């Protein structure tokens, strides 16, 4: 009926697609996800937002997601919309290595997601898929990479970003105090530290509400892990020490 | 009808309104004085003003038919000199979903046309010219219907 | 033929107000815990029917899925029959494939799908129902809930439906690691006896439990059995 | 002003405005006649040319060797409604050998114009027909409107205008199952002229007939073949 | 705005466009049907809107099978498209079965078939009533009647249209329950008669039909004579 | 709230009539029928210098004898254009013949209209054609000249003028045209009317012009052609 | 049917001066048995046409149900209009060869006897849809045995009398039977006339010379 | 299937549908298209470079064939949907033609497209413009603008975009067969024009160059900055 | 309380207080009709009574009926909108002969109900169609279970009981039987028939007559549904 359609998928009088617009402010308040590019490796940190003394500890994340041996992502927004879209990312990435024996570039990978969500919000009826995500992985062709995707379908390659809750200060935090072609992953993981620890106004690093992945190569293989309480605590401390040092 | 809400203003009226309500119908019976109500909306009538105690009978006045359209014109003709050319007939016919007061349009419209023209008598000519004037018909700057 | 447009769309400040609502009704809908212990895993419900004449054990609320696997909700009963068919079915489809028991964030992670479903397909509203599902795969006790979003999460205790905050702020105090089955039972009916509005009865609420031998609903005569302590 | 923008939305009175709005489409279309005798049915049209420069448009169409349609709405429906009959002809023809009454014809009309008015997203044909035909039953004469609703007629007339030719009809009514062919013609004509706004007078530019026989298979009269039966009145 | 959709209940439970539909068949000249003894009679108010239409013209009684009649009022193109689906359940009734299909039976299909269409928002409700007669030796006569909102019951004497109720006023009079369909004829004709206002509508013509033993269990339409016989009587009792 | 197909008050589908609107707002086309042969011409209407006249192309040939000028929304007419084209070789493949040019503008004009949004197909057009065309062409009939509307109505006209000047072209054609016109007078015409609407002066460049005559085939006059009528002119 | 199982065997038919009569043993053959032998083949299809088919009689009983059903269905319309013999020939014509078409033939071989507007009728169908009408017809082993007798006849005398085609179509079917090993001696005669279709009862080919 | 009628016509005879497109084209980065004797040249401004990004994955010049490449100017999400359209239909028309695609035909299909979208039921217009450039098998260059409209024309020269208004002018005053010369004056006539909008220069716009029988160029920074300071 | 945003109240979505209005208003339409239905639970026994109101003496009352035979052992009483009534009990029979042709053997009463309560909820789903306004009471004999009376309302919700009313007087009759049933076993034997009939009695102030209600049981002893005569109606009627 026409009465009761939303009109999901039409253009606004200025030309902006309203849905669009709206699912990109909900990803504003979602949890923050930080990705640095590192000359040795790749590295995902992420607000861990669920905090309370009653959930249980599951699965190897709450929101770094495995899509290949060589590939990872990260989601923020609406949490059943990215299981879906991560589910979508693993078929891709196995259809691709059924066709061709090879792992897929992180680059296509990405560009057939983001071809999903431009059909969302060109034509069907539908609400888009508020979710924006990001990307790590490495491949023969550009070795190490980070990318982000937006709802609109729209994604690009970066050394350092993020996307959530307080990302303009992230954002400008990083610009600032990124050395472009000359970080090491330790560097990398105390930047992310301090930006982490500046970007969550609530309280501070508590070890328990962040969650960071490093993607690096060994021995010819793709290793990609998530750092362990033991490990975030010690960049932490390092982190309180220097800023007293400095202080 | 009396609704709960908020917006003053409203409450005047309905009290006014059940005043009315119980001097038609209530303590102290009234048998000398009679009463005849006109509305264009019965939808929007409290219940408690169309009961049978109060409003009886309620009658329905619906849009004339095409004998209705045609003893309508007869009536307000009768003092117009008109020829004995005029088909009320055709004219009903042509009127449909037409009321009283767009039927004596219809006629008043034809005595000015023939009056434009400069006629003693009216024709069945001016009562078409007038029916097309009381229509209120517009044009689309053109007409591609075969 | 069908209604082929989304009805939740995103409001002015980023929210799904559809999805909020089903919320509210979970939130209005009946109280429900469930505790995650050392051993096993329990769910209970309060079932209050509204008169002496309905018949307490024609319908349940604590359904198994599978041998190792049951569920609770609350908000509306006619969707949770729904989603109840639904991941029986699920869980029968993936034994087929490979015969073995669902595990039970594998269920949980097909239940959550069908959810988000109804938020986005074409002239659906989203389930009203939040589920609390229990199982034991791999010598481990599992505790998760599902929401009308179609999230779910990882619990070691938590409550549903009205006065949930004060449900949840009891658990965490009476909460502990070590706890034993039959203490995470007798705590699972006092959370209930915390907001209930009456005389609880073994035909007042409905209890279930998941252990190494596999989900079943407790008897009567068990529930009244606990109730008297 | 909220029950007059569907066919599916009935109104309070018991009334879809989008049919009558479909019923006042033909009414701006252009007046048409035709009447029936003993032996013969007869269709007489009025074409109108939007410029002095342009073609008069086409109002009578053949549908098979005993039946034939006049036309007075949007032409682009009375093309799709012609194409339907059309094909509902050739199909009895090709499986029973045998030519489609009339009426089951009309009928056919009916069940086919009908669907539109009752669901969401549709509309109803806006064109009004005159079917004149001739079958074992004898000549016949149909009407059909925007509605699927359809008479049986002895003469009548559709189209703007079309009240004071719908009156000579019934004044005359009585002489037309005796008449000859040319008397019947006629009849049509005159019918057709008083539709016509007074300084306007019927010629062979604008006048268009078409007849149905016992032992005559549909014929389409237009330009000078109309002289022969203008002359005279 | 609670009126625009069948899809759509009113606030106390009402579905408008239903409503509607059934007052659209109360604007149509009145139908009635009586039972009888031997079988079945139909009678119409069939009005001359121009007196340009040939007699039989936009016919209100139909032949949905051999053994069943059909009576309706309100909007024609309507009822033409019931009248071609009755006849569509009783053919496939007669295919996969083997015999005449009951007309209980069939009133029930058609029933709901119009059921169907009072439920969604992609349709509207048949603004049309009308009504099933049939008569077999083992089931004997029978009479029914449906509405816009496919609602069907069994009768003894039915009336639908503009004056439905002083023809079910008339009616009661009747005692049809131990007369035959030749005196009931008489009867239908009469009271078609009284309820018509010729002060308001112009002149109508009397259509009729039966179904019986007399005419061996087939509905079909009354003999001239009968019918003419019919009218001479109604007109006389209108003294 | 309004769909596609919707019926105004007054019996005019709301789509339809916006989309004849839409027509006005198309550069002037004219069209001349005459014995010797049809000429088309079209103002071409350059919005900036830096664009290349050449790649406007409001004349295109459906056939060898069939030519057609666009006004209104030209990338609609597009989808038209590959309908007539194609129609015309199916018709030389099973027919062995050359389609007529009523008979291509009656496929056209079927095409046009057959619009809708529910029950219709899976991707079927939304809304009609905002397109105006001028069939022109040489026939078992000799000389034709066609006009279809956005509405599906087609009708063969002597002399025809679309456009935002339509109002006034067609004036001046009243005026000019007479039946025993030469092919050389209808492009003097032709040009001196579309010299007078239009905005721009005339010259080679800016306009089109194009004639099909029963000896030559479709022809699109080239610049050395266009220089010397004008010169005249 | 690909592989018909109860089958009749031939139909006669030959036309007279103001009717058509047509005949047809009752007897259902599961080859070279004879099972079913009390089932007409004969069918009257409407006021003014009959119908006698050989083949497959469940093939035969499904087009019984068919025409039946259309001619109820005209009939209910009431608008004066009937099939006629023609008609429904030509409808026939159509309904076999569409099945032989698709290759799932309606195994039978019909004959179609009419009266209208003061004509005889007769036509032939086969299962792949030829068809034709002639003064006379006769299916199966009618067309070797029965056909040469009503044909000699017919030439000799173009017009025949209702009782000349009558003793005419006993006399072919007493041959039959005498050489026909999937006939029987029990069989039905239709007529149509002006006066409507007639079926005659089980008779008997009571004149069986046997001199051995 | 969601099958609503998106674009349909309004009072006056407008798409709205079609005209919101067009403002959406409007707030895109500038782009521009110069046609010269054995040259073509595509320049883009770029927003800001943000010191961050990855530029190997915003390029706003892309290649559909070997002789064929387009800029766009408007969703980025929607061209790359087209940009892959049009690669398909290119290789489709090698594998049946046997020859590469001409610049006229490929610009056809294009806009084909987008007309679709205009018409169809349940889908949105294209929110881009695009010219494409390229070189006919014949050798003659060739510059093609295609609008959301699914109109399309052959431009000497062009801008789309923001302020593409102010490009134009510039360039409909200061293009001449002296301008387009040499290959080198016809680069600097491009790069002119874009300086007529974009603020800093050289750091802020991105060239891309097309010869007769080479591939696709990008000019590298070292090249921009040269033929400013050149322009200077 | 009664906040709006949007269709809440015109089509099967959540109001901001996460209430169905379309859901509750269909409750509304099953007082409509303006009838009542009770349902009783025996000892070894079903019964069920609903009104019977003929407006005029055209009208057949054979005709006129509220009770249905879904199967040999299964029987209905509906209550609401006629048609919808008619609809779902057509879906019923469906459904039950599917199960016997499937499965084996016939459809509990518990599985019917579960069927028809199922298909129901589609509906106050799905936009496209409102939820039918008609509420039905089965009653059967269980093999293992005894006497089942079951009831399933627009919504979905299809819980068993021991006793049950639909309609105008629901209310009354739901406290009415509460109180029998609360004081030995709201009836334990075959005579069951009189409290029902004294439930709906009471409630209206009828005091029926012998054709103004119609009964239908089920027993152990004969299991399959019957209708009874307007004659034993009348039995129970003059022995209470």
């Amino acid at each position: 009926s026409r009465r009761y359609d939303s009109r999901t998928t039409i253009f606004s009088p200025e030309g902006r697609l309203y849905q669009v617009e709206y699912a990109m402010e909900a990803i504003g308040h979602a949890g923050t996800c930080l990705g640095i590019l590192a000359n040795d490796g790749v590295l995902l940190a992420a607000e861990r937002r669920n905090i309370h003394k009653l959930l249980d500890e599951v699965f190897f994340s709450e929101k770094i997601y495995k899509l290949n041996e060589d590939m990872a992502c990260s989601v923020a927004g609406i949490t059943s919309d990215a299981n879906v879209l991560t589910n979508e990312l693993r078929l891709i990435a196995q259809r691709y290595l059924l066709q061709y024996q090879e792992p897929i570039p992180c680059e296509q990978l990405v560009t057939a997601l983001c071809d999903i969500k431009q059909a969302y919000t060109q034509f069907g009826g539908k609400r888009p898929f508020g979710v924006s995500l990001l990307y790590i992985g490495w491949d023969k062709h550009y070795g190490f990479q980070l990318y982000q995707s937006d709802p609109s379908g729209n994604y690009g390659g970066w050394k350092a970003t993020c996307i959530g809750n307080n990302s303009a200060a992230a954002v400008s935090m990083l610009k600032q105090d990124y050395k472009e072609g000359e970080m090491t992953l330790k560097s990398a993981l105390a930047l992310a530290i301090k930006v982490l620890n500046k970007t969550m106004d609530v309280s501070k690093l508590s070890a328990e509400k962040v969650e960071i992945a490093t993607l690096t190569r060994e021995n010819g293989k793709t290793v990609i892990r998530v750092l362990k309480q033991k490990e975030v605590e010690q960049l932490i401390k390092k982190h309180e020490e220097e800023e007293a040092k400095a202080e | 009808k009396r609704f709960d809400s908020e917006k003053a203003g409203d409450r005047e009226v309905q009290r006014t309104m059940l005043e009315l309500l119980n001097q038609l119908d209530g303590f102290q019976p009234n048998t000398q004085v009679k009463v005849i109500a006109a509305t264009n909306r019965v939808d929007i009538l409290d219940p408690a003003l169309l009961r049978s105690g109060r409003l009886d009978r309620k009658i329905e006045f619906p849009m004339p038919n095409e004998e209705a359209r045609a003893r309508i014109m007869q009536i307000h003709s009768r003092k117009m000199n008109v020829s004995p050319d005029v088909n009320y007939e055709e004219l009903a016919r042509c009127t449909d979903d037409f009321n009283g007061a767009q039927c004596k349009a219809v006629c008043v419209e034809a005595g000015m046309i023939a009056l434009r023209r400069g006629a003693t008598e009216l024709t069945h000519e001016d009562y078409m010219e007038g029916i097309l004037e009381v229509q209120a018909k517009k044009k689309a700057n053109l007409q591609y219907y075969a | 033929r069908g209604y082929s447009f989304s009805l939740t769309t995103f409001s002015p400040s980023g929210k799904l107000v559809q999805i909020e609502y089903a919320l509210a009704a979970v939130a209005g809908g009946a109280p429900s815990v469930g505790i995650k212990a050392a051993n096993g895993v329990v769910l209970a419900t309060e079932k209050k029917q509204k008169s002496i004449l309905y018949d307490e054990r024609s319908v349940h609320k604590v359904e198994p899925i599978t041998k190792h696997i049951g569920l609770v909700y609350s908000g509306m009963g006619p969707d949770y029959r729904v989603l109840v068919h639904r991941a029986r079915k699920l869980a029968q489809q993936y034994y087929l494939v490979y015969q073995e028991p669902i595990p039970t964030a594998q269920l949980v992670q097909r239940v959550a799908s069908v959810m988000q479903e109804y938020t986005q397909s074409g002239g659906v509203r989203p389930f009203g129902v939040s589920l609390l599902i229990c199982g034991w795969n791999e010598g481990r006790p599992y505790l998760f809930q599902s929401d009308p979003s179609g999230a779910y999460f990882a619990w070691k205790a938590t409550a549903m439906g009205k006065n949930y905050v004060n449900g949840k702020t009891f658990l965490e105090k009476r909460y502990n690691e070590d706890l034993e089955l039959e203490d995470a039972i007798h705590t699972a009916i006092l959370t209930l006896k915390e907001s209930f509005e009456g005389q609880m009865t073994e035909d007042n609420i409905e209890v279930g439990i998941c252990n190494e031998a596999g989900f079943r609903r407790l008897t009567p005569t068990e529930v009244k059995d606990y109730l008297a302590a | 002003n909220q029950y007059d923008n569907d066919v599916t939305v009935w109104s309070p009175q018991g009334r879809i405005h989008q049919i009558e709005y479909a019923m006042e489409a033909v009414k701006q279309g252009s007046a048409t006649v035709g009447l029936k005798s003993k032996t013969h049915a007869v269709l007489v049209a009025l074409k109108r040319a939007q410029s002095e420069l342009a073609a008069h448009q086409k109002k009578i169409l053949h549908v098979d060797n005993h039946i034939g349609i006049s036309i007075a709405g949007l032409t682009a429906d009375a093309r799709l409604l012609c194409n339907f009959m059309r094909q509902e002809c050739l199909d009895s023809r090709f499986v029973f050998d045998r030519p489609l009454p009339v009426s089951r014809l009309v009928s056919l009309i009916g069940s086919k114009t009908q669907i539109p008015t009752q669901r969401y997203g549709r509309r109803p044909y806006g064109v009004g027909l005159l079917i004149a035909g001739y079958d074992d039953m004898g000549p016949h004469i149909f009407q059909t409107c925007p509605s699927a609703n359809y008479f049986d007629c002895r003469a009548m007339s559709i189209g703007a205008r079309s009240q004071s030719a719908r009156t000579y009809l019934e004044r005359h009514m009585s002489e037309f199952m005796e008449c000859n062919l040319n008397e019947l013609v006629k009849h049509g004509l005159r019918a057709l002229r008083e539709t016509l706004p007074a300084e306007q007078d019927l010629t062979t530019k604008n006048v268009s007939i078409g007849i149905v026989g016992k032992d005559l298979e549909f014929t389409i009269y237009d330009d000078d073949d109309v002289s022969p039966f203008l002359e005279g009145l | 705005g609670y009126d625009l959709s069948a899809s759509t209940f009113s606030p106390d439970g009402r579905v408008f466009q239903v409503e509607y539909a059934m007052k659209a068949v109360e604007n149509s000249s009145t139908a009635i049907g009586i039972r009888c003894k031997d079988g079945v009679v139909f009678g119409v108010e069939k009005l001359v809107l121009s007196k340009l239409y040939e007699e039989g013209s936009n016919k209100r009684l139909f032949n949905v099978d051999r053994h069943v009649g059909m009576a309706v009022a309100g909007l024609l193109a309507d009822a033409r498209s019931l009248a071609d689906i009755a006849r569509e359940e009783a053919s496939n009734f007669r295919s996969n079965f083997g015999y005449n299909i009951p007309l209980k039976h069939l009133a029930d299909r058609v029933a709901m078939y119009v059921h169907a269409y009072t439920l969604y928002s992609a349709v509207r409700p048949f603004g049309c009533s009308f009504m099933l007669g049939s008569y077999s030796v083992n089931d004997g006569a029978q009479l029914y009647m449906i509405d816009p909102s496919g609602v069907s019951y069994g009768y003894w004497g039915c009336a639908i249209g503009k004056a439905r109720q002083a023809a079910k006023t008339e009616i009661e009079k009747l005692q049809m329950k131990e007369m035959t369909c030749r005196d009931i004829v008489k009867e239908v004709a009469k009271i078609i008669y009284i309820v018509h206002d010729e002060v308001k509508d112009k002149a109508f013509e009397l259509e009729l039909s039966w179904v019986g033993e007399l005419t061996n269990g087939r509905h079909e339409i009354v003999p001239k004579d009968i019918r003419e016989e019919a009218e001479k009587y109604a007109k006389e009792s209108l003294k | 709230y309004r769909g596609v197909n919707t019926f105004s008050p007054e019996g005019r589908l709301f789509q339809v009539e916006y989309a004849i609107e839409a027509i006005k707002l198309g550069s002037t086309a004219i069209g001349i029928q005459t014995s010797e042969g049809v000429c088309l011409a079209v103002e071409k209407r350059i919005t900036s210098p830096l664009m290349e006249p050449s790649s406007i192309e409001k004349i295109v040939e459906i056939d060898a004898h069939i030519g057609c000028a666009m006004s209104g929304l030209i990338a609609d007419a597009k989808t038209l254009i590959d309908k007539a084209r194609v129609e015309t070789q199916n018709h030389w493949f099973t027919y062995n013949e050359t389609m007529t040019v009523e008979s291509v503008t009656q496929a056209v004009s079927n095409l046009a209209l057959q619009f809708g949004e529910e029950d219709a197909d899976p991707g079927a057009m939304s809304r009609p054609f905002g397109v105006a065309l001028l069939f022109g062409g040489v026939d078992e009939k000799g000389p034709q000249l066609f006009h279809m509307d956005p509405s599906g109505t087609f009708v063969q006209c002597d002399a025809r003028a679309i456009g935002s000047a339509s109002e006034g072209a067609q004036s001046s054609l009243q005026e000019v045209y007479h039946k025993s016109m030469t092919l050389k007078e209808a492009i003097k015409s032709s040009l001196i009317i579309l010299k007078q609407v239009m905005e721009e002066k005339l010259n080679a460049t800016n306009i089109e012009l194009a004639t099909v005559q029963p000896g030559q085939n479709f022809h699109m006059f080239t610049k050395e052609e266009l220089e010397e009528v004008i010169k005249d002119i | 049917t690909q592989n018909p199982m109860v089958t009749g065997t031939s139909v006669l038919g030959v036309k007279f001066e103001g009717g058509v009569v047509i005949a047809a043993d009752m007897l259902g053959s599961y080859g070279s048995l004879a099972r079913f032998r009390n089932i007409s083949r004969i069918m009257r299809v409407n006021n003014s046409t009959m119908l006698g088919a050989s083949g497959d009689y469940a093939d035969f009983q499904y087009l019984k149900q068919v025409l039946g059903q259309m001619v109820i269905d005209e009939e209910l319309l009431g608008d004066g209009h009937s099939y006629s013999p023609r008609a429904i020939h030509s409808w026939l014509t159509r309904a076999m060869y569409s099945r032989r078409s698709k290759m799932n033939p309606l195994w039978n071989t019909m004959v179609i006897g009419g009266y209208a507007d003061g004509e005889s009728f007769l036509g032939y169908v086969d299962m792949l849809g030829v068809a034709y009408e002639a003064p006379s017809l006769a299916t199966g082993y009618g067309a070797y045995l029965a056909q040469p007798l009503l044909r000699e006849v017919l030439e000799k005398q173009p017009v025949l009398s209702q009782t000349e085609a009558r003793d005419l179509v006993e006399r072919c079917m007493r041959v039959l039977y005498y050489r026909d090993a999937r006939s029987y001696n029990r069989f039905q005669i239709a007529t149509v006339t002006e006066k409507g279709v007639e079926i005659e009862g089980p008779l008997s080919t009571e004149t069986n010379w046997d001199i051995a | 299937s969601y099958d609503r009628a998106i674009t349909v016509f309004s009072p006056d005879g407008h798409l709205f549908q079609v005209e919101y497109a067009q403002e959406a084209v409007k707030k895109g980065s500038t782009a521009v298209g110069v046609r010269g004797r054995d040259i073509v040249v595509l320049g883009v401004e770029k927003k800001s470079v943000a010191k961050l990004q990855d530029e190997r994955t915003v390029r706003k010049i892309c290649a559909l064939d070997d002789n064929v490449c387009m800029a766009f100017a408007g969703l980025t999400a929607d061209a790359r949907i087209v940009i892959n359209r049009a690669r398909v239909e290119c290789q489709s028309h090698r594998l049946t033609v046997e020859d590469p695609v001409t610049v006229e035909y490929i610009t056809r299909y294009i806009a084909s497209l987008k007309q679709r979208y205009t018409q169809s039921n349940g889908r949105r217009p294209f929110g881009i413009s695009a010219l494409i450039v390229g070189f006919d098998f014949d050798g003659t260059p060739r510059l093609y603008q295609t609008d959301p409209s699914g109109t399309y024309h052959a431009w000497k020269a062009n801008a789309i975009g923001r302020g593409a208004k102010s490009v134009r002018e510039f360039l409909e005053k200061n293009y001449t067969d002296e301008a387009i010369e040499t290959d080198d004056l016809t680069i600097k006539l491009v790069i002119k024009a874009l300086l007529e909008v974009v603020q800093s220069g050289g750091k802020n716009i991105e060239l891309a160059v097309m010869r007769r029988d080479q591939s696709l160029k990008i000019l590298n920074p070292e090249e921009i900055e040269k033929y400013v300071a050149e322009i200077e | 309380r009664g906040s709006s945003a949007g269709f809440d109240r015109h089509i099967t979505i959540f109001s901001p207080e996460g209430r169905l209005y379309q859901v509750e208003y269909a409750f509304k339409a099953i007082n409509q009709g303006g009838l009542t239905s009770v349902a009783v639970r025996g000892k070894d026994c079903a019964v069920i009574v609903t009104q019977k109101k003929v407006p005029d003496k055209l009208l057949d009352s054979s005709t006129v009926t509220h009770l249905f035979k879904i199967t040999e052992n299964i029987g209905c009483v509906m209550t609401g909108m006629t048609a919808d009534s008619r609809s779902q009990v057509q879906r019923a029979r469906y459904e039950a002969a599917n199960w016997k042709y499937k499965y084996g053997y016939e459809i509990p009463v518990d599985m019917l109900c579960k069927r028809i309560a199922d298909i129901s909820q589609v509906y106050t789903q799905n936009a496209e169609m409102r939820p039918l306004g008609c509420c039905m009471i089965l009653i059967g004999i269980d093999e293992e279970q005894g006497p089942q009376v079951y009831k399933c309302d627009p919504a979905g919700y299809y819980c068993g009981f021991k006793a049950t009313a639909a309609g105008v007087k629901q209310t009354e009759s739901t406290s009415f039987l509460e109180k029998k049933v609360k004081k030995k076993f709201d009836w334990t034997f075959e005579q069951t028939v009189e409290t029902a009939i004294t439930c709906l009695s009471t409630v209206l102030s009828i005091d029926f007559k012998p054709s103004e209600i119609e009964v239908g049981v089920v027993t152990v002893e004969n299991p399959k549904f019957r209708i009874l005569t307007e004659a034993e109606i009348d039995a129970h009627l003059v022995a209470l």
